[PDB]
RNA sequence: ACAUAAUCCCAAAAAAACAAACUCCUAGCCCAAUACCGGACUAAUCUAUUGAAACAUAGAAGCAAUAAUGUUAAUAUGAGUAACAAGAAGCCUUUCUCC
RNA sequence: UUACAUUGUUAACCCAACACAGGAGUGCACCAAGGAAAGAUUAAAAGAAGUAAAAGGAACUCGGCAAACACAAACCCCGCCUG
RNA sequence: ACUUCCAAUCAGUGAAAUUAACCUUCCCGUGAAGAGGCGGGAAUAAAAAAAUAAGACGAGAAGACCCUAUGGAGCUUUAAUUA
């Protein structure tokens, strides 16, 4: 039953779900803003906040280091995340990963479109 | 060599012309129109035969009512009318039982008079 | 299983019209605070935003091509 | 042949969505002549005289004006139909007057107990345009009527009818007319409407006037009983009397309507 | 009156009728907005038909005020059917019928007036008293 | 003493009338029917005659369709049902992810 | 004797009515070759495939069928056996 | 209890067998002896979707058992008749 359950499915397996989150977060941290389905976005929010917080923990700390290496394989994302994106959010707490809605829909599945963006 | 020409189409057109106001395919399709037409005519004959029965029963009910208003029943009124040599139909008798209570009151008075005179002559 | 008899027009109409309520019409229409164009409620405009998003995408591609 | 029946079915089906206006000249299939019509008109009715006045009776000013208009437009020749209308209007004038006198005589002889107001009302209703024109159309006078513009409109058939009246007045004299009109009008009335249009305003007060004029007694309304119904209509039994003697009694849904109907029945009761 | 028609276009008639009844009786503006933000295959098509109808209304009829235009009538007919072969199992072939829809739009000038309001008490008290007197 | 919800057709009641293709009255095309047999006619095609965009005098038939799990064609019902179709970010072309 | 010629390859794949989880001959790799479950939501019943389970351990059932774990031992009928 | 593919929703493309016409309730009786269409009582404003398979002697095969036809065919003989 769906009673009291976060962590949705979205028609993907656990590995496929995790990999999807890693890819969407890759694009998110790379382009600073991305466009995806409302469900995937709303789900991506929390994980994004988590990765940001992990970046806020410490650079030298091993826990944060191996966590960041675990989720993000790309070597381009990590230094840009720690050195650039992290220090500007230092004062913020829940103030990152904003979600907005897109006016139109796809011509195929008419999927509701939403955009996720970090505060500049 | 002959042809089907307009004959069949005209017959169908006629049947469907008589099939108007019918419900569904019976006012559209030809076969169901015919099947409904036969039943319609049979019911025409039968209902025209039983119409007299329905009207007769209704008239009998009305006259029974008007009679019971005066204290006597329908059969007694009929008998009294028979012995009064009254050949008046129940239609006109019902019409009088509705529009002209005076005449029916007179007939009922004569009815009770004949009944009382017969009951007094028998004793 | 198989249908016993052919469906009448009345049943078909009453089934395909009334319960489904066709398409319920609410008001999604709102005027954009910027360009004044008519757009959907609780949603970003499709005029003054998509062009700025395409210009921001071209500026991000030009910056990524100039940095490389 | 199938072509003639397909053409007949197509013409009969084309006449359903298209309705042509009625024409007076193409109305009758056979040739229409004056003498034929007046001959049949003489054979049907008892007596008919003054053929010229009879023909003039069915002539209207519109046809004359249209004819003269065509005469001026084309400019071919010139003829004078002028005398027809001038001779017709007089017959219509005398017709109206003598009709009023005759009907007044009728209401005077038939109902002597009828008050002046009732006489006026009944005369106004009997001489009404709609009723007389209805009698006209029912007698198929429109077929004998000649109108250039349109056959239908009432100002034509009515004036034509009155012209026929006056024509019968001059030609056949009063004795015949009194036979003709008196037969139709009465047969046409048949209703309670005769005294209903006179009852349209304050039925009670009118009864008061009549009673005060005749027996000089003020009418009194007294409720003799009440049988109530809350659902549809309540029934009140209302008596109406003068000098302790009950004139009438009747049921009603409301006191007002009950008094209205009681006053109406009492109104027709004193009519005799 | 301004008429506009579209034929030999392939879409589901029953589905297009949903958006066809949607704009029926409705004013030009509301119908435009609706069809714009309505989600279906008929939305775009009927939007095009409406736009063309408005263009024809302005250009051909030379209407002074565009606000005096509303949709009086809208209907969807059925055109020819394209028969295709749908392959099934066990060597059997079914017949897939590709349908067509002919969209017709009839526009009349003047302000749109539609009243669906009916008083229950008035209608009851009138119809009952008239039926009891007949 | 038998097996779904009661009363042996409703409800009740107590301890001379109503009522049929029968008979009569009124009118006229004067008194049913299955298989089968007999008589008299109508719709359609064509030919001779006549008439010419509507008909009758006869002759001649591939001559009157509601059915044969009929034939052919068109169009429905089932039904908007079954069925067909799980990567992503971008960007003008790459990156990440899966087998 | 000009045997300095003639054809074809290299085009895209094809048989089963179908752009069909089914089909076939030969040489060598298993990767630097190649394909992406290429419409989206919902996390009901129920079904298919798969995973895990307290205590009992065939009490199930025509039969340890199925199924996770394993295969220690017993006794017959028929046929020798490899086919 | 969980996972995945369907079922469910929306959008695109849009079947099939079946089908005399269907305004299609139940009980007690009857009717070729098992009635939603008959009778009498009981019940009931009008229309869908997701589900359960009792009924419409459901759909699907002109019973493969039985018997009939002076039917057919295979096989076997000391049936009879013989190149
Ligand atoms: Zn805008």
């Amino acid at each position: 039953i769906s009673h009291g359950r976060v962590f949705r499915r979205l028609g993907l397996g656990p590995e496929s779900r995790i990999h999807l989150l890693q890819n969407l977060l890759t694009g998110l941290v790379r382009h600073e803003r991305i466009e995806a389905s409302w469900a995937r976005v709303d789900e991506l929010r929390g994980y994004a906040e988590k990765l940001i917080d992990y970046g806020k923990l410490g650079d030298t700390n091993e826990r944060a280091m191996r966590m960041a290496d675990f989720w993000l394989t790309e070597k381009d994302l990590i230094p840009k995340l720690f050195q650039v994106l992290a220090p500007r959010f230092q004062g913020q707490n829940g103030g990152y990963t904003r979600m907005l809605q897109i006016p139109n829909r796809n011509e195929q599945d008419r999927a509701k479109m939403a955009v996720i963006e970090y505060k500049g | 060599l002959r042809s089907r020409v307009t004959d069949r189409y005209w017959r169908v057109q006629e049947v469907l012309k008589h099939a108007r106001h019918f419900r569904g395919r019976k006012n559209r399709c030809y076969r169901l129109a015919v099947r409904a037409v036969t039943r319609a005519f049979v019911k025409c004959t039968r209902a025209r035969r039983l119409k007299k029965r329905s009207l007769r029963t209704l008239w009998i009910n009305r006259i029974t009512a008007a009679s019971q208003e005066h204290g006597l029943k329908y059969p007694a009124f009929i008998i009294n009318l028979i012995k009064c040599q009254v050949e008046l139909n129940r239609k006109v008798l019902a019409d009088l039982a509705i529009y002209e209570p005076k005449t029916f009151k007179s007939l009922a008075a004569l009815a009770k008079r004949r009944r009382x005179x017969x009951x007094x002559x028998x004793x | 299983a198989a249908p016993k008899n052919r469906r009448s027009i009345e049943v078909n109409r009453c089934r395909r019209r009334n319960p489904q309520k066709l398409i319920k019409v609410k008001n999604n229409i709102d005027v954009c605070p910027e360009c004044g164009h008519l757009k959907q409620k609780h949603i970003l405009c499709g005029y003054c935003x998509x062009x700025x998003x395409x210009x921001x995408x071209x500026x991000x591609x030009x910056x990524x091509x100039x940095x490389x | 042949x199938x072509x003639x029946x397909x053409x007949x079915x197509x013409x009969x089906x084309x006449x359903x969505x298209x309705x042509x206006x009625x024409x007076x000249x193409x109305x009758x299939x056979x040739x229409x002549d004056y003498h034929a019509e007046i001959q049949a008109f003489g054979h049907r009715l008892q007596e008919t005289f003054s053929l010229d006045l009879l023909k003039t009776a069915f002539v209207n000013s519109c046809y004359i004006k249209s004819e003269e208009a065509k005469r001026q437009k084309l400019g071919i020749d010139k003829e004078a139909a002028l005398l027809n209308l001038k001779d017709n209007q007089e017959l219509s004038e005398q017709g109206i007057s003598f009709s009023q006198t005759c009907l007044t005589q009728f209401f005077e002889d038939a109902f002597p107990d009828l008050p002046t107001e009732g006489v006026t009302s009944l005369v106004d209703f009997l001489t009404s345009e709609e009723v007389v024109c209805h009698v006209a159309r029912n007698l198929a006078v429109e077929q004998l009527a000649l109108s250039a513009e349109f056959p239908v409109p009432p100002p034509v058939l009515r004036q034509t009818f009155f012209a026929v009246i006056g024509a019968l007045l001059q030609s056949s004299g009063p004795e015949r007319t009194a036979l003709f009109i008196r037969d139709f009008l009465i047969t046409q009335m048949t209703g309670k409407e005769l005294f209903e249009m006179w009852t349209i305003t304050n039925p009670m007060g009118l009864l008061v006037e009549e009673l005060k004029k005749r027996k000089i007694s003020a009418p009194e309304s007294r409720l003799t009983r009440q049988s109530g119904s809350t659902t549809a209509l309540p029934v009140y039994f209302v008596g109406l009397y003068c000098d302790r003697k009950l004139i009438a009694e009747g049921p009603g849904e409301t006191v007002l309507v009950a008094e209205e109907e009681a006053a109406r029945v009492a109104l027709r009761k004193l009519f005799g | 009156e301004i008429y506009h028609c579209r034929r030999q276009i392939k879409y589901s008639k029953d589905k297009m009728w949903y958006l066809a009844k949607l704009i029926r009786g409705m004013s030009i503006d509301q119908a435009l907005a609706q069809l714009e933000f309505s989600d279906k295959k008929g939305a775009q098509i009927i939007k095009e038909v409406l736009l063309e109808a408005q263009d024809m209304a302005v250009r051909d009829h030379n209407v002074e005020f565009r606000s005096n235009l509303y949709v009086a009538e809208s209907t969807s007919g059925r055109g020819q059917y394209l028969k295709r072969i749908r392959y099934h199992g066990r060597g059997r072939f079914g017949i897939m019928e590709k349908v067509f829809c002919h969209y017709f739009v009839k526009l009349v000038e003047g302000x749109x007036x539609x009243x669906x309001x009916x008083x229950x008490x008035x209608x009851x008290x009138x119809x009952x008293x008239x039926x009891x007197x007949x």
